[PDB]
């Protein structure tokens, strides 16, 4: 197929795109020693589907006069290659003057005139951080469909970054509300060693401490399975989870880390626990393949509630068919992409669950288009055509808008995030295959269909700790922070000298003390 | 201005001389920071001294282009300015092996975040960057940061020094206070990793609020500080490690003073170990012992009499002035670049040739230098760090002597703490203060663990007919032979008739 040629289109204004259209095997990741080019080794269907979503959105906008009436909107899509060097090359190309092959080191944004109006940003949060920092200097407005790390919310370092997916903080606030509802006061917090997991643990540990949720253990699990230190570390994490007597574990970890942890947990025969999931695991590109999932004990977590695109699959198939026809072609950015036929992109891939990111890409295109529609002060059928909009001019309107996806209004807030609802999904194993069931919703408030909750047995799990002790007891602090206590009962022959952590004192010889008593007593 | 010198080859330098999104921020909005001015002068002294040294670059002049950076708030523009060549234009192309930039090497930023930001840009060109104060361990990844080097140890060695200080004085039981920043969480996690391997238990870890010293404090933040100090007071641990920027700790220590807290050992990380502003608070001398882990000072001989279109003209620094421990890193960075260039040009005494150099080759040569500078041997470990000595300083308030007194020295290549001297403690008789979670057993007593931490145990007597062999186990008793017996809590058996 002549498919990679479909990544560029002319127009009055042009949108840049960064997508995971290709990748490489691990053998390439050695230290760079000479500044040569990096080859396109491996194809990626996810990037192709997201690029198709952007193409579809722009095609719709060019058909329907509701936005940018009389204007033509173009696009220019590039592969990230999941590589910062290639991503930086593409980012630099976006910012160069049209027709030129170079960029000028001017001191401030007003002197530039880049060839694209906005950039629909990369898939991963790492490239989002990098390219957001770079783009902010030029005030190039960047909308990401996938990058959820909350560090990007900072308007000081990211004054021009937007996204059509909520940040991790909202998901973790939903999780904290879930723990608060079931009175799970005593929990263990785990995260992946990647920045995703470290920032997730930071956010959750900040949110839980404010609401009286006591974290028994806070730890990181590795991404890899290639050194004995990692086996020892997962064994130690299992030891920590066991010794703390926790029954509910929050696991804000990537799918590879969860796969490692769960495989080793099955290997070591860990007893059932409640596991509170995160989206990147819960959507399970990898984890749900494990043979013995049902022994892990219970899986539960929140998931996005965005709209759906019924026509996307037929659009993809239609344009692949068009790319297969030489009579159409008579009318690279990823050389491996041309080797792909329809059967390699079977509908079974699209019927899985990728809907969230595809819709987010569609909505990002629509957000940029609506912002431009506002900046040009468009009427019905007419626009302020007498001037050419620069990106920093679009940025002014992009903060103060509402835009329509398919039957869904969205708005960028003061920190560039959208507001969205969530479903609460519980894994059901009574079916012959693990399947997600909706058991509640979150929209800033948590609604639970508790009559539908699939707990094991006729009981709801519990994990709790004492916030204060009784008078006839001695305190003892526990937890990653000294937040809660376990209680000691003073046995006969000893007394609670202080109403405090101080251990019970042995009884005075000429006296005696019964159980739980606070003082020595004459034996007569 | 003095921000620029012409020459055959130019070094780039980034230093922070100063402390509506459509409004472009400018450094002049912030007060002068004298440390960055000292570092700039260190670079200038090094480069001009090299130009005077006929044996290093005979007939070749090192120039420089220095640009002021307001920490993170301006990091893109200087890099583009450094990279551009003809008419301030920078070509975009796939292969840069044949391209020559304005500068051949960069003396990079101070903050780890800014170092990473600049590194991600320069990695595209493999233009070498040497940095002087960013201790973050993440910079050791040369897949991620191929062109980045350091003239200073990393957080690995600071935490090693802390842990070996704990081990030497037999402290089993510590508290960790961290900032909300990436710095505090990074160092807290690293310390948590290191202690578990060495037998030290962290009682609890707690996060300080992001306060600023001159500004007013809200009621909830005040209560947060109150809660943290309550947790300090309740605990039996009396060794406290604080990973926080100095400016934040004024309020925290004011609260600690207000609650009349006293009797702890405070272990300071390099970000506040030598702060005069905290030190001059007269009442800190009553809170306990303050020990700080920091890079060791190296005196530059001639430096004192030398010192005394945008972001290249800041006149205010002089009258603000009218960094000793960090200066040597900048000095040695300039000298490292100079030696790498001296090698790259194929140069020899009085016989240089001014060949055209592309930075990616100078990086390859910078990895290769090994020479003695100012009586210390500087070369780069494969992970990019120069092995400079660290030291441990105790704060002193007798103004007859220096505020910070060296009490120990740490060697990263030998990876051990050495030359420990007489710390003067807060105790009643200058005895070493001890923090242990539980008291050691009497002979013939078994340990019974309490809770999660290894250091927590009850001591319980062995019953008659059982004995405990301390060379063999300590957590359960073992029975006497079939014709032996024992005196209850006793290490040994005896024969029955």
């Amino acid at each position: 197929l002549c498919l990679s040629q479909q990544f560029k289109a002319q127009g009055d204004y042009i949108l840049g795109g960064l997508f995971p259209l290709g990748s490489t095997e691990e053998a390439t990741l050695n230290q760079r020693t000479q500044p040569n080019s990096i080859p396109c080794n491996r194809f990626s269907p996810l990037g192709l589907f997201l690029a198709m979503a952007m193409k579809m959105a722009v095609e719709e906008i060019n058909n329907g006069s509701a936005l940018l009436p009389g204007l033509r909107l173009g696009y220019d899509l590039f592969d990230t290659c999941s590589e910062p060097v290639v991503t930086m090359k593409s980012s630099l190309m976006f910012l160069a003057k049209v027709g030129s092959q170079s960029i000028a080191a001017y001191c401030n944004y007003t002197q530039y005139q880049p060839r694209v109006l906005a950039v629909i940003g990369p898939h991963s949060s790492e490239l989002a951080l990098i390219t957001g920092k770079f783009f902010s200097f030029f005030l190039m407005p960047q909308v990401s469909y996938s990058a959820s790390m909350d560090r990007l919310s900072d308007r000081e370092t990211f004054p021009s970054f937007f996204r059509t997916v909520p940040s991790d903080r909202v998901q973790l606030q939903a999780v904290v509300t879930l723990l608060q509802n079931f009175s799970w006061n005593w929990v263990a917090a785990l995260g992946s060693d990647d920045d995703y997991g470290r920032e997730g643990l930071s956010i959750f540990s900040s949110l839980a401490n404010a609401r009286g949720i006591c974290i028994a253990h806070e730890g990181l699990v590795p991404q890899h399975d290639t050194s004995g230190q990692q086996l020892g570390k997962v064994l130690d994490v299992l030891r920590q989870v066991n010794q703390s007597k926790v029954q509910v574990v929050v696991l804000f970890a990537s799918a590879r880390a969860v796969y490692s942890l769960f495989s080793y947990s099955i290997h070591h025969g860990l007893s059932p626990k409640v596991w509170v999931a995160s989206e990147s695991w819960l959507t399970s590109d990898l984890v749900m393949t494990l043979p013995n999932i049902a022994r892990v004990g219970t899986v539960l977590g929140f998931l996005q509630r965005g709209a759906l695109l019924p026509e996307f699959s037929h659009y993809v198939e239609t344009h692949l068919a068009l790319a297969a026809d030489p009579a159409f072609c008579a009318s690279q950015r990823c050389p491996r992409c041309d080797d792909i036929m329809l059967q390699n992109l079977s509908s079974g891939l699209l019927q899985n669950l990728l809907h969230h990111q595809i819709f987010a890409t569609y909505a990002a295109v629509y957000s940029v288009a609506q912002a431009l529609h506002n900046t040009l002060q468009c009427n019905v059928s007419h626009c302020h055509v007498s001037e050419h909009v620069l990106p920093w001019q679009l940025l002014e309107n992009m903060y103060n808008m509402s835009f329509h996806a398919r039957d869904l209004t969205l708005q960028f807030d003061a920190e560039g995030n959208v507001d969205m609802e969530y479903d609460l999904k519980m894994w059901v194993w009574q079916s012959p295959t693990p399947v997600l069931h909706t058991v509640g919703t979150f929209n800033g408030t948590l609604q639970l269909q508790q009559s539908k909750m699939y707990w094991p047995g006729n009981q709801v799990p519990v994990s709790q700790c004492s916030r204060q002790c009784k008078d006839g007891q001695v305190r003892r602090v526990k937890g990653f922070h000294s937040c809660c206590y376990d209680c000691v009962d003073c046995k006969a022959g000893s007394y609670r000298k202080h109403p405090d952590d101080f251990t019970c004192t042995p009884c005075n010889q000429d006296q005696w003390s019964p159980e739980k008593s606070t003082a020595c007593l004459p034996r007569r | 201005s003095d921000f620029y010198l012409p020459g055959d080859y130019l070094l780039g330098g980034l230093f922070s001389l100063h402390a509506n999104f459509l409004q472009v921020p400018m450094c002049k909005e912030y007060e002068v920071k004298v440390i960055g001015y000292n570092l700039m002068q260190a670079m200038r002294f090094a480069v001009e001294e090299i130009n005077n040294d006929s044996s290093l670059l005979p007939g070749v002049l090192l120039g420089y282009e220095i640009v002021d950076v307001c920490y993170i708030s301006n990091n893109v523009q200087p890099v583009l300015y450094f990279l551009a060549h003809e008419d301030n234009l920078l070509p975009i192309q796939e292969d840069y092996s044949n391209y020559s930039s304005r500068v051949v090497a960069v003396i990079g930023p101070d903050n780890s975040e800014s170092v990473m930001t600049v590194a991600n840009f320069l990695s595209l060109f493999l233009l070498p960057q040497i940095t002087y104060s960013a201790i973050s361990d993440e910079l050791r990844d040369k897949v991620r940061f191929p062109a980045l080097l350091r003239t200073t140890p990393s957080a690995d060695h600071h935490i090693e020094a802390m842990v070996q200080l704990m081990l030497h004085f037999r402290w089993n039981w510590i508290i960790v206070l961290v900032s909300n920043d990436t710095y505090g969480r990074d160092n807290g996690q690293l310390l948590g990793e290191r202690v578990a391997r060495r037998g030290i238990c962290i009682a609890f870890q707690e996060t300080l609020p992001t306060l600023q010293p001159n500004q007013n404090m809200t009621s909830e933040e005040r209560q947060r500080l109150v809660t943290i100090v309550d947790k300090l007071q309740q605990s039996t641990a009396r060794v406290v490690v604080v990973f926080s920027p100095d400016l934040t700790l004024y309020h925290f220590f004011n609260e600690v003073l207000r609650q009349n807290f006293t009797g702890a050992v405070w272990i300071a990380s390099e970000s506040w170990a030598i702060d005069p502003v905290l030190h001059n608070l007269t009442e800190l001398r009553h809170l306990g012992t303050f020990l700080g882990i920091t890079i060791q000072s190296v005196p530059i001989p001639g430096f004192s009499e030398f010192r005394e279109t945008c972001n290249q003209e800041c006149d205010n620094c002089l009258n603000a002035t009218l960094g000793e421990r960090v200066v040597y890193s900048v000095y040695s960075a300039v000298y490292a670049v100079a030696h790498a260039l001296h090698s790259l040009l194929g140069c020899d005494k009085s016989t240089c040739t001014k060949r055209v150099v592309y930075p990616w080759q100078l990086l390859e040569e910078i990895w290769k230098v090994n020479f003695t500078l100012l009586d210390h041997q500087i070369f780069f470990d494969p992970q990019g760090d120069v092995a400079l000595h660290l030291e441990i300083v105790q704060w002193q308030w007798d103004r007859s002597q220096n505020p910070f007194q060296s009490v120990a020295s740490y060697y990263p290549l030998q990876r051990q703490l050495k030359n420990i001297q007489d710390i003067s403690w807060h105790t009643i008789n200058n005895t070493i203060p001890m923090s242990m979670c539980s008291k050691r057993c009497q002979s013939g007593q078994k340990k019974k663990p309490v809770g999660i931490h290894v250091c927590c145990f009850e001591c319980i007597d062995c019953l008659p007919g059982t004995f405990l062999n301390h060379t063999e186990d300590e957590y359960e008793c073992q029975a006497c032979p079939n014709n032996e017996w024992s005196y209850q809590s006793e290490t040994s058996c005896f024969k029955r008739q």
